[PDB]
């Protein structure tokens, strides 16, 4: 079965990081560890053909700044993360999207603009500036929430369709 | 079995129910309990458990603050003694002396294991977390009065030591088996800084002295910049700053090996430069320096240098295997690495980036409190993940490398400066059209570039020699 | 890699912290602390085999003696601490081997007669008389300095030989 290699990218201190959990972890209890082999591996089933998810999340090593090409080099597909209470991780996006069709060297690499959600302060990035900003790069528009799960399998399963519909 | 107080002028002696403590599935491990009880199992009398003491002191600041902490260790401190029993009152009833048996196995089984051990949390409160003290002097300030008022002569010893660490503490030589090797000079003679730059300095002596300069960065940051993922917030500069410094150090290398690259633009001579850099790499190898592996791999991934076909195209053979041998090791999420590091003979300087994404992910992947009985108990198993992870990472700061210092080699690097005034955003941009201009996308003509160096391009190997 | 649980036991001030710190730190100690527990790990490679030395330092003052079984039962070798300028902790050796045979309830416990503080002069056990202990418990006898790092890796590798051919 065919082994999809997705990376997560964004800025750091926002709460990027729920995503990726969120997905993998037993959603039904919480006893995470992020050491153990394949708690970044997921066998999952999109538009009736079953594949693998390979999740690279370097959250945390945002200060290696110059280590972003070789970690974005390894994969297939992007998912773009913001927090919706953080406008510079907005902003941010742009130079992310930039540097990935530099080090893909292609103008169209498959990839999904994430609004994520990180707590209950007040959203200062409103849906209709990201669908704007979407609409103009030509990629899909996904908010999740990082306490509900809400919209983290859309924009998996999204970034995997683009891929597939590349 | 031995009779504790009551429970209502000594709040540690409640009974264990699952009401205040878990345990997980050769004494027990908490996966879950309240404050009261977590200070009680840290300081249990039935045995020791030395392992969890710096796990608590570690991650206690989650879910209580160093001044709640203090309080409720001297509480625990103040054991009630038992009143007599029947057997000493009938005997003082006749004049005699008491056996006073239950007493006195009450302070030699009960009161004197647990005072014991609430010292020995004291001892490494503050001889390896010192820093709850130096960011706030009233806490100092009642540590020094609980322990300066310590009366019985069974603690004396202990409490006189602990006076002593304190003071010490406030106003704050090597060994080894072998000597070090001699320091290797290349084109560059001993003094002559100016003429300092990759290709003139030693490969060897290159490796080495970042090999130093890293591991000194690597061995000064404390669990008090991880712990709470506060490297990654917005006070990070304040909690965080031996952490930043050297991941700044490991950006400034790798960027200054792009530059390096780049900016020679006689593919003979960058060919040589490509070279020397992976004969630096692998001499990391050699000394066990992942995090200058890491730094060459970086710079030869990088979108400037990866492009540069032409280049790559006339590196020896046996260069390209060293090279991709090393790339192979952060593959499927560092596989390899993580197996070469767990089986390695320090010491070594490991890649901290692997760290910070595991501590981070605990943090964010766990529950800080578990529900049970309408109750809220710390969950105390996530706290134990996270001071796993800083004890791998304490582990490999106790081996100093047996190498000297080149004191103008050292001054050189720590100054190394490839951005200059510009900004990360413009410096990336010159980086890849330098690469666009020395390189051009096909199928545009492969130009020619005037040599820039004067001095001899060989290299002199990375083999080390000895004179007598 | 394997783990290996050592313990280090002896009277109190005859060495025990300085020979564990120069161990793990290739660092010397002049002050005296009074020990109530301490904990260390050190990654080595001994014989090409790689493995996890988990150190326990323990108290030597008699303050805390009715502390030792809970420790003598996790511990899986043992090294026995005296000092060569010392008679009275080298004649509290019997009795901390007498302790640990019957904690364990075993007559093979793996462990090392250490004798340190030779880097002095003024030297009151001889070497006959600590190696005649030595050959009757059937275990060898190593002579170590924590100043000058004689013997100190000897000691600490030779006791973890013992236990791998246990
Ligand atoms: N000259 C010399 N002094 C030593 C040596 N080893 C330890 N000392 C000194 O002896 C004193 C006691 O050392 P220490 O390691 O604290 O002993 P200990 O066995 O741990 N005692 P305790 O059981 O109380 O913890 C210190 O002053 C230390 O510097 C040695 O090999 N040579
Ligand atoms: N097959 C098309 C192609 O370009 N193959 C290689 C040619 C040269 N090259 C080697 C290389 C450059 N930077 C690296 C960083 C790590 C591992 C290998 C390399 C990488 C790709
Ligand atoms: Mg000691």
């Amino acid at each position: 079965m065919t082994e999809y290699k997705l990376v997560v990218v964004g800025a750091g201190g926002v709460g990027k990081s729920a995503l990726t959990i969120q997905l993998i972890q037993n959603h039904f209890v919480d006893e995470y560890d992020p050491t153990i082999e394949d708690s970044y591996r997921k066998q999952v089933v999109i538009d009736g053909e079953t594949c693998l998810l390979d999740i690279l999340d370097t959250a945390g090593q945002e200060e290696y700044s110059a280590m972003r090409d070789q970690y974005m080099r390894t994969g297939e597909g992007f998912l773009c993360v913001f927090a919706i209470n953080n406008t510079k991780s907005f902003e941010d996006i742009h130079q992310y999207r930039e540097q990935i069709k530099r080090v893909k060297d292609s103008d169209d690499v498959p990839m999904v603009l994430v609004g994520n959600k990180c707590d209950l302060a007040a959203r200062t990035v409103e849906s209709r500036q990201a669908q704007d900003l979407a609409r103009s790069y030509g990629i899909p528009y996904i908010e999740t929430s990082a306490k509900t799960r809400q919209g983290v399998e859309d924009a998996f399963y999204t970034l995997v369709r683009e891929i597939r519909q590349h | 079995q031995m009779r504790l107080p009551s429970a209502d002028v000594y709040r540690f002696a409640e009974p264990d129910s699952e009401e205040n403590i878990i345990f997980e599935e050769g004494i027990p491990i908490i996966k879950a309990g309240t404050v009261i009880k977590l200070i009680e199992r840290l300081t249990y009398h039935m045995y020791a458990d030395p392992n969890f003491v710096r796990t608590f002191l570690t991650t206690y600041r989650s879910f209580c603050k160093p001044q709640e902490l203090l309080s409720l260790i001297i509480e625990r401190f103040e054991i009630p003694e038992p009143e007599p029993t029947e057997a000493d009152r009938i005997a003082i009833e006749n004049g005699d002396q008491p056996l006073s048996a239950e007493l006195k196995r009450f302070r030699k089984e009960y009161i004197q294991p647990v005072q014991l051990r609430v010292l020995n949390v004291c001892r490494h409160w503050v001889e390896h977390h010192f820093y709850d003290f130096e960011r706030d002097a009233y806490l100092l300030q009642r540590m020094e009065e609980f322990i300066g008022t310590v009366r019985g002569k069974a603690m004396k010893k202990w409490v006189e030591s602990i006076t002593k660490i304190i003071q010490r503490k406030k106003i704050a030589n090597i060994t080894f088996q072998s000597s070090p090797p001699t320091v290797e000079w290349h084109i560059s003679r001993p003094g002559h800084i100016e003429t300092f730059d990759l290709l003139t300095l030693h490969p060897i002596e290159i490796a080495r002295q970042l090999t130093l300069l890293e591991s000194d960065l690597y061995r000064a940051v404390q669990p008090s910049e991880l712990v709470g993922s506060v490297w990654t917030k917005e006070d990070k500069e304040i909690n965080s700053p031996n952490l930043l410094k050297m991941i700044r150090h490991t950006t400034n290398l790798t960027l200054w090996f792009e530059k390096c690259i780049v900016e020679t633009e006689n593919l003979e001579e960058r060919v040589a430069v490509v070279s020397r850099i992976i004969e630096i790499l692998q001499v990391f190898q050699e000394l066990n320096n992942f995090n200058g592996v890491l730094e060459v791999v970086s710079a030869m991934n990088s979108s400037p240098v990866y492009r540069l076909d032409h280049t790559f195209e006339q590196i020896p053979s046996r260069q390209k295997k060293i090279l991709e041998e090393a790339h192979e090791l952060s593959e499927d999420h560092y596989k390899k690495y993580l197996a070469k590091l767990r089986s390695i003979n320090p010491p070594c300087v490991p890649f901290f980036g692997i760290y910070l994404t595991n501590i981070l992910k605990t943090e964010e992947g766990n529950p800080e409190v578990l529900k049970r009985h309408g109750k809220e108990l710390i969950n105390f198993s996530k706290r134990r993940k996270v001071a796993e992870i800083t004890g791998e990472i304490q582990q490999y700061q106790n081996q100093p490398y047996c190498l000297r210092v080149e004191s103008d080699i050292k001054r050189f690097f720590e100054n190394l400066n490839p951005m200059g005034n510009s900004m990360e955003k413009e410096f990336t941009d010159y980086l890849f059209n330098k690469s666009l201009e020395i390189e051009p996308r096909n199928p545009k003509p492969l130009p020619r570039f005037p040599k820039k160096y004067s001095y001899p391009l060989k290299s002199p190997g990375v083999r080390p020699s000895n004179p007598r």
